[PDB]
């Protein structure tokens, strides 16, 4: 039965880690979009007149 | 195998002055590439078969 | 006209080519080269009036003084047709007699 | 999820490869962050430097140019910005670019845009006096250079006051 208890703990921790990874992926996508916008602004409004 | 500190590039001090300009006298025409993905493979999955 | 959007330099035209799952752009651009250094002044004082260039800039190879375009060296003699007048020259910082 | 236990590892073994793809995703995220920084800041072929003498028609860039006296080689505004804003199997990796290199990129960009205008973004940098560059920009926005060449002093004073107000507000 110790193995059953360990199984419960394992599945709970795995679920939590999966949730964390998914949230990190979403946030990374948003940050990448922001970085692309910043790169375009640096290219246009610093190296030239828009 | 050698480990070093990366260099940001070359370095020059452009000769600024308040009554001097630089004007080009010749030109070149260059051709460059850029590659952009637009699609990914269309796939389908069946539950009961899986 | 938006800088560095397609091609490093002034943009001229582009050509598309297909790809297995994407596209490939060939950008044709114009890049200046072989620069030369010159002496400059923002306006010319004549008869007490100030003259500015319509499009271009004043330069000189030591003497003479000419008007050129900004992206290609091509001197021309200064005439009342490629310049315009604005007031008397006492406030402009950098006037030269000619 | 096991904390160095043999039986826990053995039990976890029968779940397949649930952990290779997690590390794969995290490494992808890290590489993406490095690429983001590199592509946003590295846009200069060379590293330019401002001339020792600074007479930009009355404009004053002292608040923004780097200060060699300070060890960080950062500007006043950058230092204000940096001052204002503040294990169980997990690690944090340092970025590929240190802060000094980023500051050096910013300094190079700003020196290039002060001295050469917009020319250094297309080919090789070509020098030009700052007043003539401002005249070009006014000509760009639809106003003749007459206005700048007649109101240089007022324009410079307004710019300096605005930059000081920005410093104070920040
Ligand atoms: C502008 O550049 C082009 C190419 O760099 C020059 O054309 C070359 O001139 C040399 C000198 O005689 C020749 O040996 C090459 O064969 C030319 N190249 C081509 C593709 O024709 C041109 O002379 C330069 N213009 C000026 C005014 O210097
Ligand atoms: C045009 O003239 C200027 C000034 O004479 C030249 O500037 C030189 O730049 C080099 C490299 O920075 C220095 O070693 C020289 O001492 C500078 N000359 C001086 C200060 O008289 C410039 O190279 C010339 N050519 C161009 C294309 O600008
Ligand atoms: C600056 O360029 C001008 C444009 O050609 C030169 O003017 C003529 O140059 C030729 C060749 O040297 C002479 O034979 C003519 O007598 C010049 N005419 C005039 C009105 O100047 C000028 O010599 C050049 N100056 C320098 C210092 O290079
Ligand atoms: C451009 O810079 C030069 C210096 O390179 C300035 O010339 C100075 O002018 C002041 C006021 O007349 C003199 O006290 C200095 O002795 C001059 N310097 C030198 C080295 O002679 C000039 O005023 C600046 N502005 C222009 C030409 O419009
Ligand atoms: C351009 O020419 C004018 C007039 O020929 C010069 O103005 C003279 O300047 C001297 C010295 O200050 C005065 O003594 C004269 O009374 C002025 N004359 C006039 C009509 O204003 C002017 O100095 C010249 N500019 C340069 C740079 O030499
Ligand atoms: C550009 O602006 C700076 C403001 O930061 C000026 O530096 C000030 O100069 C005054 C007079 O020497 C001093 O009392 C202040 O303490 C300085 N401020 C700082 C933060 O050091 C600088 O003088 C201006 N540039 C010019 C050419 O006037």
């Amino acid at each position: 039965e110790a193995e059953v208890q360990i199984d419960r703990l394992i599945t709970g921790r795995l679920q939590s880690l999966q949730t964390y990874v998914t949230q990190q992926l979403i946030r990374a996508a948003e940050i990448r979009a922001s970085a692309n916008l910043a790169a375009t602004k640096m290219s246009e409004c610093v190296l030239g007149q828009s | 195998i050698i480990a070093y500190t990366m260099s940001l590039g070359a370095e020059n001090s452009v000769a600024y002055s308040n009554n001097s300009i630089a004007i080009p006298t010749n030109f070149t025409i260059s051709v460059t590439t850029e590659i952009l993905p637009v699609s990914m493979t269309k796939t389908s999955v069946d539950c009961t078969m899986y | 006209k938006r800088v560095d959007f397609c091609g490093k330099g002034y943009h001229l035209m582009s050509f598309p080519q297909s790809a297995p799952h994407g596209v490939v752009f060939l950008h044709v651009t114009y890049v200046p080269a072989h620069e030369k250094n010159f002496t400059t002044a923002p306006a010319i004082c004549h008869d007490g009036k100030a003259h500015f260039p319509r499009e271009g800039v004043f330069v000189s190879n030591g003497t003479d003084w000419f008007v050129t375009q900004r992206n290609f060296y091509e001197p021309q003699i200064i005439t009342t047709d490629n310049t315009f007048v604005s007031g008397n020259c006492d406030v402009v910082i950098g006037i030269v007699n000619n | 999820i096991c904390g160095d236990s043999t039986e826990c590892s053995n039990l976890l073994l029968q779940y397949g490869s649930f952990c290779t793809q997690l590390n794969r995703a995290l490494t992808g995220i890290a590489v993406e962050q490095d690429k983001n920084t590199q592509e946003v800041f590295a846009q200069v072929k060379q590293i330019y430097k401002t001339p020792p003498i600074k007479d930009f028609g009355g404009f004053n860039f002292s608040q923004i140019l780097p200060d060699p006296s300070k060890p960080s080689k950062r500007s006043f505004i950058e230092d204000l910005l940096f001052n204002k804003v503040t294990f169980n199997g997990l690690t944090v990796l340092p970025p590929l670019l240190t802060d000094e290199m980023i500051a050096q990129y910013t300094s190079a960009l700003l020196a290039g845009t002060i001295t050469s205008g917009w020319t250094f973004g297309a080919g090789a940098a070509l020098q030009i006096p700052f007043a003539m560059q401002m005249a070009y920009r006014f000509n760009g926005i639809g106003v003749t250079q007459n206005v700048l060449y007649e109101n240089q002093k007022l324009i410079a004073n307004q710019f300096n006051s605005a930059i000081g107000k920005i410093q104070d507000s920040l």
